[PDB]
RNA sequence: GUGUAGUAUCUGUUCUUUUCAGUGUAACAACUGAAAUGACCUCGAGGCUC
RNA sequence: UUACUAAGUCUCAUGUACUACAU
């Protein structure tokens, strides 16, 4: 008959939570792409305030982590600190080790102290190497050092296990082992030395390791002797198919956080941009490349722009210059979209004429190539306009014409680019673009 | 996995070898002349050299390849008291710029005079004995003595906070004053 | 104050018989 | 030039509950049982310690 | 002038032989 306990300490800060959806996917998207999967996810945070931490620990925190939160810390701070089992999946070095101890010190002060005849742990941290528990551990003093209520022993291979013994003796809040080892602890003198009847938080960093050191079947049978209502976290850098399977085994709906593991825009998909000083060269460069295009003839292209009065301009300035457009605004009756929808779908090599936000639900084939005359100013429109291309082996071409002022736009270009996509152009459009970005970015 | 290199036979009597160690006998195998172990495969010789074994025999390998015008002052004793208990004070005086003008090189002249406690036990003359003296020394004027029959006077307990500048030892620094700009020596 | 700055073998040992220290009288 | 079951032998790797008592052993090893918690002193060692 | 002795157990891999059994 287990005894209750709390797993969710989340309180969303009223900024947090007057987020948007939309609001959110761009967060998401701005913060190295944060793919989720999974019901009820929290919204990333972006400061260490909006977490409701003490000042003691904002203090030591800051010493402990110099700089912005990472994308891994955004968003897993708040899906684990809210009680969820989570799958993360980021690189070494992306900070992800706070990301599951700040809830789980949270979560173990607030249990009940051990009596004078349990044994503890109430948290235990998994690892694969001895080098990485000890890392982990100090760490975890580092935290535990502030506050006597809270220790924690570092159980692992390859080093004295009587050193250890004598620590468990006196009782431990929090473990931090190697598999064997802790099992090894778990059977010894009758299991009477360790107890796994009071462990409610479980995490595993480096999870795709433990299966490559031939852990599986420790972890196995150590989630086999703890509660299956515990939480549980799984961080690692990779997500082999024996990981996947052991997350559907020891997880209850789990949010999976994943980094950047793709590119935010198809990787087929081949980005450009021209770089340009008046609206007026901007157009000298949209019918270049209009023209251009005819040179390798379906093969068919959509102008993006910014608004109704903008689409109305272009369609008759491009039309003065001798270019036929089939343009498509939410001002126009809808009878009349669909009958340039219907003569873009019909006439060979037809060129769409189109507001930006109309982008994602154009009901169009793909298409070779899309021109983005007005700059996008948000990563999710950017997604929305190049996907127009978008098409596996089949996928064509988006480039973008960017003013010289347009340092938001030039922002997004950078982080939504392939590196050997800015290599392939110009070494000074690369570089003005570099520089547009970094002055947004310090903008803010 | 040889990465191309040629490894001679021990017999071929020995082009410098990457590890002058690893070698083949007589017969096809390959050995560690230190660890003297066989091994059947280079990728058995890589685990022996990445192995604790061979490293140790490396460093025991190492190890055996590494294989006075004596002039009395004039001394003032005087009966002193203070709170709680009786002690002694000594005023000694010194020459009144009267042939000190001829030494002046900086010659340990900055050094003030120095007492020491020493046991009768060893004299010149070794007659009689079994008291203390407490010897005041200057370099060129002569040594001076007082015996002290009280096995205890004016010994004290932490007199001051315990500050570390030895200068020669805790009875000089605890108890001395060097009025050297009238050249008395204080003692107490 | 005035603190300024500037600018192996485990079970060969207990095998060789060291599980019960031993002495010569 | 194959597959089923199974065996032996290298080498790599690593040191398993600090102690006590019994079995066991040539002595080990190994096996069998239990478990301190707290305080202090000098340079992991040490206590007619409580 | 260095007065002559080291591997063992476990674990998870590699090296190499082998034994019944079937095409």
């Amino acid at each position: 008959e287990l005894e209750p306990f709390q797993k969710n300490f989340y309180i969303e800060s009223e900024t947090v939570s007057s987020m948007s959806e939309m609001e959110v996917e761009e967060l998401r998207l701005s913060l190295d792409n944060i793919k989720i999967k999974g019901t009820g996810c929290p919204k990333p945070v972006t400061k260490w305030s909006q977490l409701g931490l003490s000042t003691d620990t904002m203090v030591l925190i800051t010493k402990l982590h110099f700089g912005s939160l990472t994308p891994i810390q955004s968003q897993a701070l708040p899906a684990i600190m809210s009680g969820r089992d989570v799958i993360g999946i980021s690189k070494t070095g992306s900070g992800k080790t706070i990301s599951y101890l700040l809830p789980l010190l949270r979560q173990v002060k607030a249990q009940r102290p051990l009596s004078k005849h349990e044994t503890g742990p109430m948290g235990l941290i998994l690892a694969p190497t001895r080098e990485l528990a000890l890392q982990i551990h100090e760490e975890v003093t580092k935290f535990t050092e502030a506050d006597t209520s809270i220790r924690s022993v570092c159980c692992t291979g390859g080093s004295e296990m009587k050193k250890q013994i004598t620590d468990l003796k006196r009782g431990t809040e929090i473990v931090v082992a190697t598999p064997g080892r802790f099992i090894d602890i778990l059977t010894l003198n009758d299991g009477k030395l360790l107890s796994t009847k009071r462990i409610t938080f479980v995490v595993m960093d480096e999870a795709d390791r433990l299966f490559d050191l031939g852990f599986e079947p420790q972890i196995t049978q150590i989630m086999k002797t703890v509660r299956p209502d515990k939480q549980c976290v799984l961080f690692s850098a990779t997500f082999p198919n024996k990981l996947r399977s052991f997350a559907v085994r020891v997880l209850h709906s789990p949010i999976s956080i994943t980094i950047n593991s793709k590119g935010m825009v198809n990787e087929n998909v081949k980005q450009k941009f021209r770089i340009c000083h008046s609206e007026d060269e901007k157009f000298d460069n949209l019918v270049q490349l209009i023209h251009e295009r005819s040179e390798f003839f379906d093969a068919k292209a959509i102008i993006f722009v910014s608004s109704q009065n903008i689409c109305d301009f272009i369609s008759k300035k491009l039309l003065n210059a001798g270019i036929v457009t089939c343009a498509i605004h939410a001002g126009k009756p809808y009878q009349e979209r669909l009958m340039n929808l219907e003569k873009f779908k019909r006439e060979k090599n037809s060129i769409l004429l189109c507001t930006e936000v109309l982008s994602r639900g154009l009901n169009v084939p793909e298409v070779s190539l899309v021109i983005i005359y007005n700059a996008v100013k948000t990563f999710a429109q950017y997604v929305h306009t190049t996907g127009r291309t978008a098409r596996g082996s089949r996928s064509g071409t988006a480039i973008t014409l960017l003013l010289h002022d347009e340092l938001s736009g030039a922002y997004i270009l950078s982080k939504a680019m392939r590196d050997e996509e800015i290599k392939a152009l110009d070494p000074l459009q690369a570089k003005e673009l570099q520089e547009m970005s970094a002055k947004f970015e310090s903008g803010m | 996995l040889s990465k191309g290199e040629n490894v001679p036979y021990t017999f071929q009597d020995e082009q410098v070898r990457s590890n002058p160690y690893i070698y083949k006998n007589h017969s096809g195998k390959l050995v560690c002349k230190l660890c003297n172990t066989m091994h059947m495969s280079w990728s058995s010789v890589e685990r022996h050299l990445g192995g604790k074994k061979h490293g140790l025999n490396v460093l025991r390998r190492g190890i055996s390849i590494e294989k006075x015008x004596x002039x009395x002052x004039x001394x003032x004793x005087x009966x002193x008291x203070x709170x709680g208990s009786v002690g002694l004070a000594i005023q000694v005086n010194y020459s009144s710029e009267v042939k000190e003008n001829s030494v002046d090189s900086d010659d340990k002249a900055k050094v003030p005079p120095l007492i020491r406690i020493v046991s009768g036990l060893e004299l010149s003359d070794t007659k009689q004995k079994g008291k203390k003296f407490l010897v005041i020394a200057y370099e060129p004027f002569e040594n001076i003595a007082i015996e002290l029959p009280p096995n205890e006077i004016l010994f004290s307990e932490n007199n001051d906070m315990d500050n570390n500048n030895d200068g020669v030892d805790e009875l000089n620094k605890k108890c001395t004053f060097w009025d050297a700009i009238s050249k008395l020596y204080y003692v107490q | 104050e005035g603190a300024e700055q500037v600018d192996m073998p485990y079970w060969l040992y207990k095998l060789h018989g060291l599980d019960r220290e031993y002495r010569c009288e």
